[PDB]
């Protein structure tokens, strides 16, 4: 049993439940996988797409581009002398992916609360799981400050952006789960 | 020549009207965007009756389809018959060694 | 527990002298009968196994010259050591012993800059100490 | 408009309504200049036009075919003509048939069995002869020579109704050397169906994970527990499925209904224990554990 793998399995399950709630709440807003384009915020910032691979799959090492964002932050999920750099860079990039998403999700939630009705709001449990996993991934975890606005934003745009992020995040959550399973075995 | 119209003149030497019994009710309809069907009824029956659908394009290059004892034929856009411009269609049957002609009908054929 | 891979003594053993004799025995008891293992006497050096050197650094003698200096770090009480100078493409031979230096100096290394795997091991005692596991390979 | 599908082949786009005027079509020959070039459409020596240039509006299919560039008694060049019918402003789709299983207007159905990127696409067409297919593929549009599609082959000749639909399939492998954990661009496959003088094209976009269909579980065996009614059943991962088996995982659903309506049990473990009625079979199915995927074929062992 791997504790980070348990957190990652909790993350994928939490996103799956939130995604189901989002489809039910926003009946008109189009939130089916077919009608929602895949857009990834972390497209160029992080190297999870390349660094997070089984050791057998990655060989030439040429594609790792000049140790891109090679922070290699030390953390409680692995041990400093336990695994190869290929997994050390991957764990740092996964931490960065969760930081980029959590900062955005909190911004969306703060705008959603202002709605006169409560049609939809991001799951507090899902946000807590993202923070718990980041704390294990990197010791120098930064907790996002409470975000708020002094004005009211258009709600339709936030609800379309929300659906686009949730689906992309779910794909990211499976990718983290596969890496955690590989680390355990 | 294979399931497609032949521009060459029909083999039988004489097309002279043969007898009171004649093919009748020649009608062509569009089964599908590229499928079509023409139906003709022969008044007098024969064990060896052979049915031929001879048509003529606006150009006047009349051509004859080949069929064997059938009241119906199905053809596609590239049989040779024009399926956008005007095109006459008529039926001839060689039974008893006399060739009778169904009344000629001109149909757009796109409907 | 009915099946035990091993039993661990929480207390660390500090040996009054490096040459001491400590004896260990295991007893198995069941409703039907009891079997006890023969006493085995172990000196402290036999029980201790040095940790693989955690640190590694490659420097070409602060120059473009072929000679290479390797700056590693490990447990303080090591009186011996061994280094892998084998070419990365084909393993050849690794020196049996290195001097008692944390930082290798004037090691013979190939003139090309092609990536070379590096592995390091240390021996706590030459006379009766187990070799440490090879350190994580260092690429180039 | 007139565009060249390939050298010596020119597809012409024509509107399809009754009494339609044709596009002015110009024929040119890339040969040393000859005074008196003649031009034929049919194999017959009827001569259509003279000069290195021939003008002929393609008002109907009869006016499309292999125009021949011949002078001096030698055929200088060749000018095959292909037609892309457009009906009510909508491109014609006659060569292939709408399966409709995923949704309407679906003529291409693709599948995969591994994360390697090897995939096969099946298209059902009812045209017996004179049929050719051109297949090209790429990841998004950025990868040049991204995918190496193979050549169409007839696969089956079933008799649905009386039409006898024939199924043609292509084998395509992602030729990208760099391994990547997640896909950001959908693979796009284009089939340029050609029949006689008629040209049609079909485009399908998809992701490998979505089209993945696992092969049936391997080495299924039943081992009865000693002195117990239940029987332990053990199965193994398919060799074809991508490795390692830790990063890529499958979920096994076991149904014991054989021949009570639903004995299906979903077990991640490779061995499950099920009471075995003497008069039934035990069957196992495999699906991607991580994402929703097409279910595998049932693997049945007699019990
Ligand atoms: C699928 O079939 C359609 C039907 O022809 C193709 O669209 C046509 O594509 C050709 C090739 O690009 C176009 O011809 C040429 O286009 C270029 C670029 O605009 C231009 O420089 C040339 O002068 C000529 O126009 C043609 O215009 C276009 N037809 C329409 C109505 O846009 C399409 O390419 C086919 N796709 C595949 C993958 O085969
Ligand atoms: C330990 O035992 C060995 C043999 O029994 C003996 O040679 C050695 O001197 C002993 N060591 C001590 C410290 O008594």
């Amino acid at each position: 049993m791997f504790p980070c793998l348990h957190h990652s399995q909790n993350l994928l399950r939490a996103v799956s439940n939130m995604l189901q709630k989002a489809r039910q709440t926003l009946e008109f807003y189009p939130c089916t996988s077919e009608e929602i384009d895949h857009e990834d915020i972390t497209k160029d910032k992080t190297s999870t797409v390349e660094a997070c691979l089984p050791l057998e799959l990655t060989k030439n090492e040429s594609c790792l581009n000049s140790r891109e964002t090679s922070f290699i932050t030390n953390g409680s999920c692995l041990a400093s002398r336990k695994t190869s750099f290929m997994m050390a860079l991957c764990l740092s990039s996964i931490y960065e992916d969760l930081k980029m998403y959590q900062v955005e999700f909190k911004t969306m939630n703060a705008k959603l609360l202002m709605d006169p009705k409560r049609q939809i709001f991001l799951d507090q449990n899902m946000l807590a799981v993202i923070d718990e996993l980041m704390q294990a991934l990197n010791f120098n975890s930064e907790t996002v400050p409470q975000k708020s606005s002094l004005e009211e934003p258009d709600f339709y745009k936030t609800k379309i952006k929300l659906c686009i992020l949730l689906h992309a995040f779910r794909i990211r959550a499976v990718t983290i789960d596969r890496v955690m399973s590989y680390l355990n075995a | 020549r294979t399931s497609e119209c032949c521009f060459q003149d029909p083999p039988y030497p004489d097309a002279d009207s043969g007898s009171a019994s004649g093919p009748r009710d020649l009608r062509c309809y569009r089964i599908s965007s590229d499928r079509y069907e023409c139906s003709w009824q022969y008044e007098g029956p024969t064990a060896g009756v052979s049915h031929f659908l001879r048509c003529c394009l606006s150009s006047g290059r009349c051509c004859y389809f080949a069929a064997g004892s059938a009241t119906r034929l199905q053809f596609s856009d590239q049989a040779g018959v024009s399926v956008l411009y005007t095109v006459t269609l008529w039926v001839e049957s060689w039974a008893r060694n006399q060739t009778e002609k169904s009344p000629e009908v001109t149909l757009q054929l796109y409907n | 527990d009915i099946y035990c891979d091993y039993l661990d003594f929480g207390i660390n053993l500090t040996p009054e002298s490096p040459e001491s004799n400590f004896t260990a025995k295991v007893t198995a008891v069941n409703s039907l009968g009891s079997s006890s293992s023969l006493p085995s006497t172990f000196t402290f050096l036999d029980i201790v196994r040095p940790l693989p050197p955690w640190d590694i650094r490659i420097k070409f003698q602060k120059a473009s010259v072929s000679r290479c200096t390797l700056y590693w770090r490990d447990e303080g009480l090591v009186l011996l050591n061994r280094l892998r100078y084998r070419p990365s493409n084909s393993r050849l031979w690794n020196m049996v012993n290195v001097t008692k230096a944390k930082g290798r100096h004037d090691l013979l290394d190939l003139k090309p800059f092609t990536e070379y795997e590096f592995q390091i091991s240390s021996k706590l005692h030459l006379y009766k100490g187990s070799w440490s596991d090879w350190s994580e390979s260092l690429r180039a | 408009a007139i565009w060249e599908l390939k050298k010596d082949v020119y597809v012409v786009e024509l509107d399809w309504y009754p009494d339609a005027p044709g596009e002015m079509v110009v024929l040119t020959c890339d040969t040393p200049e000859e005074d008196g070039i003649t031009w034929t459409l049919d194999q017959s020596s009827e001569v259509l036009g003279s000069g290195k240039t021939l003008t002929i509006q393609v008002k109907e299919f009869g006016d499309a075919g292999q125009y021949t560039c011949h002078k001096g008694g030698e055929v200088l060049s060749h000018s095959l003509l292909l037609l892309h019918k457009k009906e009510d402003g909508i491109w014609s789709t006659d060569i292939l048939k709408d399966q409709k299983e995923p949704k309407n207007k679906t003529f291409l159905r693709c599948e995969a069995k591994n994360y390697s990127g090897r995939f096969t696409c099946w298209w059902l067409t009812t045209i017996s002869t004179d049929l050719t297919f051109s297949v090209k593929s790429s990841r998004g549009s950025s990868d040049p020579q991204g995918v190496t599609c193979g050549a169409a082959t007839l696969s089956a000749e079933r008799v649905r109704g009386d039409n006898k639909e024939y199924e043609y399939s292509v084998e395509c492998q992602e030729d990208s050397a760099c391994p990547a954990a997640e896909e950001s661009l959908p693979i796009e496959v284009m089939v340029d169906a050609v029949h006689k003088l008629k040209y049609e094209n079909y485009t399908s976009s998809f992701f490998i994970r979505d089209i993945i269909k696992p092969d049936p579980p391997k080495n299924l065996q039943l081992k009865p527990l000693k002195n117990s009614r239940q029987v332990e059943v053990s199965w193994e991962y398919p060799d074809t499925w991508s490795t390692p088996h830790s990063y890529f995982s499958l979920t096994f659903c076991v149904q014991v209904q054989g021949k009570e309506k639903k004995d299906r049990v979903f077990t991640d473990k490779t061995s499950a224990t099920v009471i075995c009625r003497k008069n039934a079979s035990i069957s196992v199915r495999a699906q991607d554990r991580y994402y929703s995927s097409s279910w595998s074929e049932w693997a049945s062992v007699p019990c």
